[PDB]
């Protein structure tokens, strides 16, 4: 009776917060270890290229299917447009918190110890050089993945349950 | 009505109820059961002649229970045979 | 924190599925058929998925009593276990 | 709701969202430059007052210039 | 008995007592004269 | 000596004291109210001897007219005489109402004299009663005033043959009560009179029983 | 263990103390200094145990106040037979139901008040009633003034009794602690004595009165020829007449041939068709079952006798590896603190008064009450009003508990105290829902108005538009309707005819329930109702956990329950008190049930309630327009506001116009509480103190001095007004509407 699964966060009982299942499973952890925005040792233009493309990707489908011209004949045309213009707004709110956030000389924020106590390199993307290449990269998958969205739902005609 | 179907099942169920009581196979107001149903004993400060514990308290008890599983089993046969 | 907080027995999932199996299979065409038949009559299957079925259909009742039957039984079962062995009675 | 609800109901509830905003994957990789805190008392007062005096004008012109405009007359 | 007549002095029941007798005066003017808009005399 | 467990304060020394009180309502840890342990005796000798009356007098009329000592006119069961009117009905020299108020008179002299005496144990015999009041200072226990009125002939003189005679009043006491709620549920049930009852369980025992009278 | 202990002459009766005002209070108790000193006597009258600290004298005063209640209650209840046997149409409402309008309030002729005395028929003159005492009366079997006369004095003989038993066990014999300890003992004669043996007479009363008096009603027979009650216990043969197994007494039911009863104990679903109420045998069988499960569960705790279990233990067994110790440690708090069992109660009181008004409107227990329809939807609003207060108080109360009875040293690693460790992650995931609700169900609102308004009703969120349809509640429809053929193949027909499946009921020209279809508007309306009462947890649940202390003040618990605040330090730190929070929460309980009753108000009069003809057409009273003017703020405000507002406003002259002043005066306290809530105590302590020095200048001055209303006072004052304000403009105008519609 007396295994108990709840556990203060790291053992430290005057943290502020919990260790849960939610929190910490070997699945979950490892499925938010292995996605692009906790890679610190990749490089940040080829993660932001990935963000970009999923993002860019899911980003269609609501446009088009909900939206003023949705029973029109450019109903595809007008929502890859507005997924579109979407990216490039977020690209450019990535761009200026990037500017209000971090300057030319400032090492890095993110933390440089693991739970285990092991001491690692600090992630490059919280600087200035690596926020701009991560929206750099974030821009251009995007768009990219608003283009293959709209080349497979309507240049190609591949039928889908909705579409 | 004496042999009857209902009476025999009645007298039956009722009969069944106070031999599981008075013999330690039911629980009763001297034989209290714990969390895993294991019967330990309890000491109540009622005093009766059966040597074996069994009171009046037991006997009201099981008698209304074997009534009540009695009358359920006649409705049940009864709805469905 | 636990790596096996949720205790792996990998057990239960058999004896809970034979001990809700058991049950349901009992009363005459009640219980699993009703699941196993609807599970065979998807429909115009030969392809995919046949629309799915209407809101008039016994087979979201057979389904949700099924399931939830299933889902109590493998609950209690987990409990049964690991709760036997930490004490509790 | 600015005239009526004080500050220190908002301050606790911002409280929890910021502990909630520290302790979300995916999410602290964005911190802000500002702490936030609910509104002062003076301020509050004065947002409840504009609001009210908005909402006053703009019922009160809508009305006299629909229930004028419909008849000329 | 002297503490009911010193209870009965208090504020509220004084209230009532007081404003209970001030109604009913007013109906029962009302009630033998009624409609009163303008002052004869 | 029978009944139910020694309740370590039912030690013995009432009369009729058996042990019995599943509920435990004698104990005096908490005894204020009318659960007081000197008013549950008293009580319960008041209410028996009023069931002995009660039992007396409503199986008496029916078997005195079944004999003929009285006109059959009278020989009506005890419920047919003007408690129930709805069910059977007297007419007597007053209206019921005239007769309930002269006896809640009666009786209310009597009883808040009584409840004086019990209330306070040495009055009732101080203040000028009509000349009886000489006669009408209870001595001692509230429930055996005794006296030249109340006990007129002199039993019980030594204490023994007093305590023989104190437990035979509560068992005949305790008796009447129990026959008297036999009255009310066998009237209810069966719609005559306990003697006619009676004759019926003794003509044909196994068929005029309880179980045969289910339906009325 | 279980037994009576009591203590004899504990408190003397006398006068002396009711001479003095604050005597219960050591601080009070003094005099007054200020105009402060009322305020406070009054507000801490009732407040027994911030008096005292022993358990002893604060259960003994709240057993005499409840004695006192119910006393109160009992005047009321002989108030409303004795009107109704005197100053009431009720015999001639008796021959005539449908026609003649109920009234049991007459008005002296003083000074134009004549005009309020209506035409209600039966050559009687008075206020029509909406209380739906004629109905209850009916079901009852009462015929006559002089069994409503008899009723009275016997209400009044129980008032008197109840008020001496208060006196009795206060002032002469008062329980000691360990008897009010009892609960096990408590349960055991509540549950089984105060419910089963009130259900199974109840039940008795029915089946021996009841059932013989309404069949001969229905049938046709005069009230005038009806025998009295009696008649039917003393002659059998009358009732075994109409209900003919009665000609076998009781021997079926001790032989098990349950069956041959079923003539008067039915399982019959709907309505009956004569008077569009409940059937009578259902309600027979059932207050008869509700009695045997009563008497069944009532005998289980654990007392003198052995056997029964015991709650300590029940509590102290469940617990698991998620919440460490579980229930441990909550009999203790239970059983030590009358505030978190008023709470609970509160809670499971408000809950059930919410139940009961859906339970009723969807299947008319009484007869002539379905088309009677100001009679439900009055009883509908008051007792969801009820049950919003209720549940209001519950989270009051379990606040004051946490504040005050709190142990720290009892609570280790319990469910309490866990609850308290993880409180941050409770408010804001709770904060996130209400703002999800609140964007997706009015924000899809506001986006129906800018379409309309637009002129592009093809983007709506419409049935012929876009459309959002309830599949869950329309299976749920469906299914409830199918079950008389498949899952309760005993019952005849469904439990209520507002299930997709059935057919119409109507009584007298007028439908009295009819199936209720379920569409796009239902799905957005049910989803506001979801994001209010979220909303309305959110504030409470926010108030009740933080009450202790938090990160802006951490020791939130040693300035009580009740202040103001703690300065203008910290930035600010106005209402951050359990109070306050309650304070809020009655803001948001009544936006969540105004929103309630709007609902079921339109949605009646648009979709059930209405007259019907010849060859069954019906005719709604607003035609169906609730599906598609619903979906729009603006479609509220014309349709059904500005709509059904014209009978209210237009009553002067008529017999309704106090419905008319009622909605202006409370206009008015609505608009008066404003300058409670808006304003602040400093301004008026000085204009306060100019007035002071203007009556000094005369040498008028009281000797008590003035003083500005407290901040919580303040607070306190504008939330009253407020709420009696709004409530009272909606009960004027759902009145006048309804009567005049209806
Ligand atoms: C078959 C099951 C059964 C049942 C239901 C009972 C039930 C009872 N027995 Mg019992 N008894 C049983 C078997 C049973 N006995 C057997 C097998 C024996 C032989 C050893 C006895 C020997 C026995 C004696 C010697 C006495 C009882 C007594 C009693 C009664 C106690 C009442 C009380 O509280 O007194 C208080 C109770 C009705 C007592 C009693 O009062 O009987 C009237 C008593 O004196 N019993
Ligand atoms: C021989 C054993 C036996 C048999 C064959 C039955 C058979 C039946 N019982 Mg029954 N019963 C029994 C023992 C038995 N009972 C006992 C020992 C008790 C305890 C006293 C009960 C208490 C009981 C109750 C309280 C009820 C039944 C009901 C029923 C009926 C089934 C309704 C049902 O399940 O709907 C399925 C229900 C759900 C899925 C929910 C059915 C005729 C019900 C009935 O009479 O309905 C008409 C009912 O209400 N039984
Ligand atoms: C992996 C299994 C699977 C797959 C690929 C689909 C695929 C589909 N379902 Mg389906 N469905 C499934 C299992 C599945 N379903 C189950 C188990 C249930 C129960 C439903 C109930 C269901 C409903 C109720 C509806 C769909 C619909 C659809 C279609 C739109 C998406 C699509 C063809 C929709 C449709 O196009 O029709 C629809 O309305 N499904
Ligand atoms: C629905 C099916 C079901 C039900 C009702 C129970 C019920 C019970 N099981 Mg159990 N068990 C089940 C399935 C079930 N089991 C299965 C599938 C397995 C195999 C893994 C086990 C293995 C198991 C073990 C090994 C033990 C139990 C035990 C118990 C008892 C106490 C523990 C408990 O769970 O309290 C059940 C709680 C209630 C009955 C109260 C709920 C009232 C609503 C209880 C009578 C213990 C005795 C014990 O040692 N069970
Ligand atoms: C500033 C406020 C104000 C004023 C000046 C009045 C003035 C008046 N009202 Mg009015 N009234 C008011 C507010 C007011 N009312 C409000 C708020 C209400 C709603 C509650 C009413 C409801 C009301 C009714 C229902 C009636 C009046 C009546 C009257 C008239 C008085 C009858 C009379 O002479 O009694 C005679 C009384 C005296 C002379 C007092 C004598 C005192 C001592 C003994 C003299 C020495 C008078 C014109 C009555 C009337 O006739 O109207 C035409 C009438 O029936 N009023
Ligand atoms: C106590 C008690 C009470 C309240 C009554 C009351 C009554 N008795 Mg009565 N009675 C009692 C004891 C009591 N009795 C006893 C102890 C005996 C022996 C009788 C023998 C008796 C007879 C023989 C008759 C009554 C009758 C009556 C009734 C009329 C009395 C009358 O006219 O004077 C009245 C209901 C008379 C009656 O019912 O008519 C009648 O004939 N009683
Ligand atoms: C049966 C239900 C019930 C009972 C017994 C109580 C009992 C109590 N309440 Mg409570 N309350 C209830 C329902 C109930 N309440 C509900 C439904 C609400 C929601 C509105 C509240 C809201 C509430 C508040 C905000 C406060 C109380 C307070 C109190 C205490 C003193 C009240 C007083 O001084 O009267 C005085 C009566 C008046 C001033 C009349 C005004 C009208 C007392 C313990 C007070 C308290 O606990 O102080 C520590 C307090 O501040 N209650
Ligand atoms: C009808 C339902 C019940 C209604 C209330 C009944 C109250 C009965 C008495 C209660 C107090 C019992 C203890 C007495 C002792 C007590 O209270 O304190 C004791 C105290 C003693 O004062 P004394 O000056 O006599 O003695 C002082 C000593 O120091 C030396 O003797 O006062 C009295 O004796 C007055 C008793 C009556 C006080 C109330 C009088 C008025 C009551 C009725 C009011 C309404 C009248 C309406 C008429 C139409
Ligand atoms: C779903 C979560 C679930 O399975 O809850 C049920 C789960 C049951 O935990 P245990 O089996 O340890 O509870 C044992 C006893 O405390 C039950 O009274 O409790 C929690 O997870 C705590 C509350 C979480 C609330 C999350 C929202
Ligand atoms: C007073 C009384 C009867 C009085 C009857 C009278 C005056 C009758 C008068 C008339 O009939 C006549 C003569 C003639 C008629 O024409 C008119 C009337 C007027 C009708 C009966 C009392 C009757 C009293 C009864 C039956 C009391 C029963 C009590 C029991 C069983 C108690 C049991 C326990 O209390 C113990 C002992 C111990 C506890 O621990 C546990 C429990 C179990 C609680
Ligand atoms: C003395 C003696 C003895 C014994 C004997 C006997 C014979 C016994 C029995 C006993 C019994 C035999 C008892 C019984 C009881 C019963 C009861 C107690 C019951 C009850 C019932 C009820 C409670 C029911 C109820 C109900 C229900 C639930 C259903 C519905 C209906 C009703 C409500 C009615 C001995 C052996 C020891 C020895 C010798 C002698």
């Amino acid at each position: 009776e007396k295994y108990q699964v709840i556990e203060p966060l790291n053992g430290d009982p005057f943290i502020g917060g919990f260790e849960t299942p939610v929190t910490s499973s070997p699945l979950i952890a490892w499925y938010l270890s292995n996605l692009p925005a906790y890679r610190t040792a990749v490089a940040p233009l080829l993660r932001g290229v990935e963000i970009g493309l999923a993002h860019g990707y899911l980003l269609v489908g609501p446009f088009v299917l909900t939206g003023p011209l949705r029973n029109s004949a450019v109903r595809g045309e007008a929502g890859s447009l507005a997924a579109a213009g979407l990216v490039t707004i977020l690209t450019m709110c990535l761009t200026i918190y990037g500017i209000a956030s971090f300057k030319e000389g400032e090492p890095s924020k993110a933390p440089s110890l693991t739970l285990t106590g092991r001491q690692k390199d600090a992630d490059k993307l919280q600087t200035a050089e690596g926020w701009a290449s991560f929206t750099g990269g974030w821009f251009f998958g995007g768009l990219s993945g608003v283009a293959w969205a709209y080349i497979l739902l309507y240049v190609l005609n591949l039928p889908y349950p909705v579409k | 009505y004496i042999g009857s179907s209902t009476n025999l099942i009645m007298v039956a169920s009722t009969t069944l109820m106070l031999f599981a009581g008075r013999f330690g196979l039911a629980p009763s107001a001297n034989r209290k059961s714990t969390a895993g149903l294991k019967l330990v004993d309890r000491d109540s400060g009622l005093q009766t002649g059966d040597p074996a514990g069994f009171t009046a308290t037991d006997t009201l008890a099981c008698g209304a229970l074997g009534h009540v599983i009695g009358v359920g089993i006649v409705l049940g046969l009864k709805a469905t045979a | 924190f636990n790596r096996d907080w949720l205790r792996k027995d990998l057990s239960v999932i058999g004896f809970g599925l034979i001990g809700w199996l058991a049950p349901s299979s009992l009363p005459v065409i009640n219980g699993n058929s009703l699941t196993g038949l609807f599970l065979g009559s998807i429909g115009p299957e030969l392809a995919h998925f046949p629309t799915g079925p209407a809101l008039t259909s016994p087979f979201w009742l057979w389904m949700v009593t099924w399931h939830v039957g299933l889902f109590i039984v493998l609950t209690l079962g987990q409990i049964g276990f690991k709760g036997r062995q930490d004490g509790y009675w | 709701m600015f005239l009526i609800s004080w500050r220190g109901y908002w301050q606790e509830l911002i409280e929890t969202l910021a502990w909630a905003h520290e302790r979300t994957p995916l999410a602290n990789l964005v911190r802000w430059k500002d702490k936030p805190v609910a509104l002062s008392i003076v301020q509050a007062r004065l947002v409840g007052l504009a609001h009210f005096s908005v909402g006053y004008i703009f019922t009160y012109a809508a009305f006299l210039i629909a229930s004028t405009s419909g008849k000329f007359g | 008995m002297q503490d009911v007549k010193t209870y009965l002095s208090t504020a509220p029941v004084l209230a009532t007592l007081w404003f209970g007798f001030l109604a009913g005066l007013l109906i029962e003017i009302n009630r033998f004269f009624p409609d009163a808009l303008v002052l004869p005399l | 000596f029978a009944s139910k467990q020694s309740l370590s304060y039912l030690d013995g020394t009432l009369p009729g004291d058996y042990g019995f009180d599943p509920l435990g309502l004698m104990d005096p840890e908490g005894a204020g109210g009318f659960i007081d342990p000197q008013w549950l005796p008293y009580a319960e000798i008041i209410n028996g001897r009023f069931a002995m009356l009660g039992a007396a007098g409503a199986i008496a009329p029916e078997v005195l007219g079944r004999i003929g000592l009285i006109p059959q006119e009278t020989a009506i069961p005890w419920f047919q005489s003007g408690v129930i009117p709805p069910v059977g009905n007297y007419s007597y020299w007053a209206d019921p109402y005239t007769l309930f108020v002269l006896e809640m008179a009666l009786m209310g002299f009597a009883e808040h004299r009584r409840a004086q005496d019990y209330y306070k144990p040495g009055s009732m015999g101080k203040q000028y009663f009509l000349g009886l009041e000489k006669f009408l200072g209870g001595s001692g226990n509230p429930a055996y005033p005794g006296g030249p009125i109340f006990n007129f002939l002199g039993f019980g003189k030594n204490e023994k043959e007093l305590q023989e005679l104190k437990v035979k009043e509560v068992k005949n006491g305790r008796l009447a009560m129990m026959a008297v709620l036999g009255y009310f549920t066998q009237a209810i049930f069966t719609g005559v009179g306990p003697f006619q009852n009676l004759l019926d369980h003794l003509a044909d025992p196994v068929h005029n029983n309880v179980l045969t009278n289910l339906k009325i | 263990e279980v037994k009576i202990m009591v203590e004899k002459d504990p408190v003397k009766t006398s006068f002396e103390k009711w001479a003095k005002p604050g005597h219960f209070s050591r601080t009070l108790a003094k005099g007054p200094n200020t105009t402060t000193w009322i305020w406070n006597l009054h507000a801490d009258a009732h407040d027994f145990d911030s008096h005292t600290n022993d358990l002893e004298e604060i259960s003994r005063k709240v057993f005499s106040a409840h004695f006192g209640q119910l006393a109160v209650i009992f005047i009321w209840l002989s108030g409303m037979y004795f009107h109704g046997a005197r100053f009431s149409n009720y015999e001639a409402w008796l021959s005539d139901p449908t026609h003649i309008k109920p009234s049991a309030q007459v008005v002296w002729p003083i000074v134009g008040q004549k005009i309020l005395n209506g035409d209600v028929g039966g050559g009687f003159q008075g206020i029509q009633i909406t209380s739906g005492f004629f109905q209850l009366w009916r079901a009852s079997g009462i015929t006559s003034e002089l069994q409503l006369y008899t009723t009275a004095i016997g209400g009044l003989i129980f008032a008197a009794l109840m008020l001496f038993a208060g006196w009795f066990h206060y002032h002469k014999a008062a329980p000691k602690l360990a008897w009010f300890q009892n609960v096990e003992s408590m349960l055991n004669h509540h549950l089984a004595g105060l419910l089963g043996l009130g259900s199974l007479a109840w039940a008795g009363h029915q089946v021996h009165v009841s059932l013989p008096i309404n069949r001969l009603l229905d049938a046709g027979v005069d009230p005038k020829e009806i025998p009295l009650p009696h008649e039917f216990i003393l002659n059998r043969d009358l009732l075994a007449q109409l209900y003919p197994s009665f000609s076998k007494g009781l021997t079926p039911f001790f032989t098990l041939n349950w069956s041959e009863y079923s003539d008067f104990l039915t399982f019959r679903g709907g309505l009956n068709p004569v008077t569009g109420g409940l059937w009578l045998t259902d309600t027979a069988h059932h207050h008869l079952a509700i009695a045997v499960l009563f008497l069944v569960a009532g005998h289980m705790y654990r007392t003198n006798f052995g056997i029964g279990h015991s709650m300590k233990e029940i509590l102290e067994a469940h617990k698991g590896p998620f919440t460490g110790e579980g229930h441990k440690g909550l009999y203790e708090i239970l059983t030590t603190s009358w505030h978190a069992q008023l709470a609970i109660n509160l809670a499971m009181l408000g809950s059930l008064t919410i139940i009961v008004a859906h339970h009723m409107y969807a299947m008319p227990p009484y007869p002539y009450l379905a088309t009677d329809y100001a009679t439900q939807l009055s009883l509908f609003t008051h007792h969801m009003w009820i049950g919003g207060f209720l549940v209001v108080g519950a989270a009051a109360h379990a606040a004051i508990f946490m504040v005050r009875d709190y142990d720290p040293t009892t609570q280790y690693n319990n469910l309490l105290d866990r609850v308290l460790r993880h409180r941050d992650a409770i408010i804001s995931h709770l904060n996130w829902v209400c703002i999800f609700l609140g964007f997706h169900s009015f924000g899809l609102y506001i986006h129906n108005d800018t379409m309309s308004a637009l002129g592009r009703p093809q983007d709506m969120f419409s049935d012929t538009a876009i459309q959002l349809q309830p599949v869950f509640a329309q299976w749920i429809q469906n299914t409830h309707a199918l079950a008389p053929s498949l899952t309760a193949p005993n019952a005849t027909a469904s439990t209520s005819l507002t299930w997709g499946g059935g057919d119409l009921v109507a009584v007298g020209g007028k439908v009295a329930l009819l199936p209720i279809p379920l569409g796009t508007a239902d799905f957005l309306v049910h989803h506001i109702h979801a994001f209010t009462i979220h909303v309305t947890v959110l504030i409470l649940l926010k108030g009740v956990l933080f009450a202790r202390s938090s990160r802006l003040i951490p020791d939130k618990a040693n300035l009580g329950f009740r202040f103001p605040c703690d300065g203008p330090g910290r930035g600010g730190t106005c209402q951050v008190s359990a109070w306050d929070h309650v304070f809020l929460g009655l803001f948001w309980m009544y936006n969540a049930i105004s929103v309630v009753i709007f609902h079921f108000s339109w949605k009646m009069q648009s979709d059930v309630w209405g007259s019907i003809s010849d060859q069954g057409v019906v005719t709604h009273i607003t035609g169906g327009n609730f599906a598609q003017s619903s979906i729009t703020i603006n479609g509220w405000l014309r349709d059904f506001l500005w709509a059904q507002a014209s009978q209210v406003i237009q009553s002067y002259g008529s017999s309704l116009s106090a419905y008319g002043l009622l909605f202006l005066g409370a206009h008015f306290v609505w608009a008066f509480s404003l300058m409670f809530l808006f304003s602040g105590r400093g301004y008026w302590q000085e204009l306060i103190e100019s007035i002071v020095w203007a009556h000094n200048k005369l040498k008028v001055a009281p000797a008590i001095q003035p003083r500005a209303l407290s901040i919580v006072q303040g607070r306190a004052v504008g939330v009253a007004h407020y709420l009696l304000g709004g409530i009272a403009t909606t009960w004027a105008f759902f009145l006048a509407r309804i009567i005049s519609v209806g």
